[PDB]
């Protein structure tokens, strides 16, 4: 019937992730989403934001307490630094018992700075009985879904093997004197493994509809000191410490078919995912949330066939969050009208419809932990039970 | 860029 | 001393085999420097047949290993037989060879033996015999391997930030030629994805980068236990055969020099090879369609790609040719012998080089079994 | 050549 009332923690018109992605989506989908509540530590900014965006329905709350309690909210969105997720969401969840209308809790990836915090958060979310949503928007990319479709329909045949090559961000030999210090210190929830590799390995499991059984990882900090740089792209003859990793080696096996997976992630061509099937090979590529290109190959007298799938002018960064929101709306308003559906689901798993949940994020955090665990202990781990309960 | 977070 | 190296062959056969396609054509070209004086087969009729088909005007067909290995008409023995028979033939041969004061070189094909144990015994015995040894790791003589090795060593690409390797190898995929030896598909017979395709490749890698590994981790697969037989047309004969050798190898590790990350994937199928070396100043890529064909250099408001490709270079016979060349040069112009080539440009790979490689290959299997990352930084100094 | 060449040893 009526639009979904959205309360935002982390929406800021001046800066941040939510203004570039979440807002533009909620803007397009005004018929279905409405922002009714903002919370910042500084109330002046919440208010400033409401005026710059002319949020004719937004109320700027002064406290987490007040915000989380308000019954003018159907969905809360958390879009703040990962290091503050746990400290803000655990309280918020307690307070939120004073809102009978709360239905959805939407949290950005990563969920927390550690598997422990992530478990606590998931536990608490369940106790609260709301539907949850994590921001693994890769699951909504047009490329990922076509690939998944092709694969699940037998178009490449059985998966023989997979290779992944990846590039990570500012974890090369250089750092913008701009970018913060919290990005480059371990345990703050943002890094090569948790982020770049997290998003990628997830879409891999999702496209192939399989989890891992065994994995082995080596994690590197071969670049402990980074070279600062300006906006011109020139070095400022200044060095800064970096405790987060600059390289990740990862190999493992998928449960379904015991498929070999070789992966390399570097800190500095953004992304290549090579899936070799018995009938066709499938390749996904990137440059500069993309993923921007999908390619399929087939093999006196032989024929070769190349299928390219490319959306000419597509903005993945806003594109994927959009489709995530759209997918939440289609679930709420039941656009494909299936009267026979309950109001809530634990996880998406490998289903096409719906969206990733905190349970999906938890499983991922479990896989991330196991990676680090593998590296330190220097051993190959059996991870095939991760993804059992909660 | 804001995407590096 | 102005005299040609007199060569005794075990495994030279004019009808079939590796040595006829590679070793012989080389020895043919280099007649001024190499001469075949002795053949041994289990069947003397074939040794003789070979001598006549090739008009080996100086060849004597010996009836027994004993007689062959003892003959003093031989300066270099070459072993080019199935890997599973190396140990059983070389250990005796080495004993007998004490009756030849002229023996100077022992040349053995890769792989050395079916196991690290056999390989150790063989190396031990080779040392006790005091001859110069040579293993057939001929990639160490590829023009491409050498160019890449130079560029790298002259700092032309900067520091190595990381390495990726992708290989396809042999008939270890879904299909297998109907006329094809059963033994090369049963594990422990010295021929397989790891020992062979990966052996040769990882070796040239260590050689190009002048570094051994410190830590490694491997997963080895047999996801294809039954293979589909095929004819010469390339069509399936609706028949299946067991295969206990691997169809996939995952390998990751670190090089000692610089602690460089190395990601490797090897598949059983049938783009042969890509070796991607990422340096601080440039990228270097080696490709093939498992004998390297092509070397690419990438550097940098403008981008540059440079391709080094020799034309009419046959790598199969050419790299083996070049190995005999360096053995010839050695016997004639130039320590009297060495332990190993290590990362040197000049000289040739020896049994010690092969041993170190067998040690790494053993570790690969050990890592897969133990299920843990291993420290291999000592295998270039002493036992595993 | 879809046969077992001598190089496959
Ligand atoms: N690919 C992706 O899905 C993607 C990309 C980038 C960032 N992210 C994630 O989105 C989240 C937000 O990133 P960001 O750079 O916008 O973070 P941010 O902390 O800078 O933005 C949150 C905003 O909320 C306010 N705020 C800050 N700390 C707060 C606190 N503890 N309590 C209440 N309000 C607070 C501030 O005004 C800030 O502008 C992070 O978890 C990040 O990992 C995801
Ligand atoms: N370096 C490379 O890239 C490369 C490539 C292919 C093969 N090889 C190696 O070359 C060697 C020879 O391979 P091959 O397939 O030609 O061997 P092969 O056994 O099939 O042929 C060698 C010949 O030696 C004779 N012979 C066989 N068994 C013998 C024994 N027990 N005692 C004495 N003589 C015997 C036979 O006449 C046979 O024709 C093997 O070690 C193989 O691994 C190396």
């Amino acid at each position: 019937a009526a639009p979904i009332r959205v309360g935002f923690v982390g929406l800021n018109a001046a800066k941040g992730w939510a203004i570039k992605t979440h807002y533009p989506a909620i803007l397009q989908l005004s018929s279905q989403f409405q922002i009714t509540a903002l919370y910042s530590p500084k109330i002046e900014t919440s208010i400033a934001t409401i005026q710059r965006l002319k949020l004719s329905n937004a109320t700027a709350f002064p406290t987490l307490e007040s915000f989380a309690s308000s019954s003018t909210i159907d969905m809360i969105v958390i879009a703040i630094q990962v290091a503050s997720h746990y400290e803000v969401v655990m309280p918020l969840l307690e307070f939120s018992k004073n809102n009978p209308n709360l239905k959805y809790l939407f949290v950005e990836w990563a969920l927390a700075c550690s598997l422990d915090q992530a478990e606590s958060i998931y536990k608490a979310a369940a106790e609260r009985g709301v539907q949850t949503i994590i921001s693994l928007q890769g699951r909504k990319s047009p490329y990922i879904l076509r690939a998944k479709e092709l694969i699940s329909q037998g178009y490449i045949g059985d998966i023989n093997s997979i290779e992944i090559a990846g590039n990570g961000g500012w974890y090369g030999y250089e750092r913008p004197v701009k970018s913060p210090k919290y990005i480059y210190e371990i345990g703050n929830g943002v890094d090569l493994v948790t982020t770049t590799f997290g998003h990628t390995i997830d879409i891999l499991q999702y496209m192939t509809s399989s989890y891992f059984s065994r994995i082995n990882a080596m994690v590197f900090n071969n670049i402990p000191e980074q070279e600062l740089i300006d906006e011109r792209g020139n070095r400022l003859g200044q060095r800064v410490p970096k405790t987060v990793p600059d390289h990740l080696l990862f190999q493992g096996t998928l449960l379904n078919g015991n498929v070999p997976v070789s992966c390399s992630f570097k800190g500095g061509k953004n992304l290549v995912i090579d899936i070799h099937g018995t009938k066709r090979d499938l390749k996904l590529e990137g440059d500069a949330a993309e993923i921007s290109n999908l390619v399929l190959y087939y093999s006196d007298a032989g024929k070769e066939i190349m299928e390219v799938y490319h959306l000419r002018n597509y903005n993945a960064i806003v594109g994927n969050i959009h489709r995530l929101y759209q997918s939440i709306s289609d679930f709420h308003f039941n656009t494909k009208k299936i009267p026979e559906l309950p109001s809530q689901f634990v996880m998406q798993g490998f289903d096409f419809e719906g969206f990733p949940t905190l349970m999906d994020a938890l499983i991922l955090h479990r896989l991330i932990e196991s990676v680090y665990k593998s590296n330190m202990m220097g051993s190959t781990l059996n991870v095939s039970n991760i993804s059992h309960y909660s | 860029t804001t995407m590096d977070d």
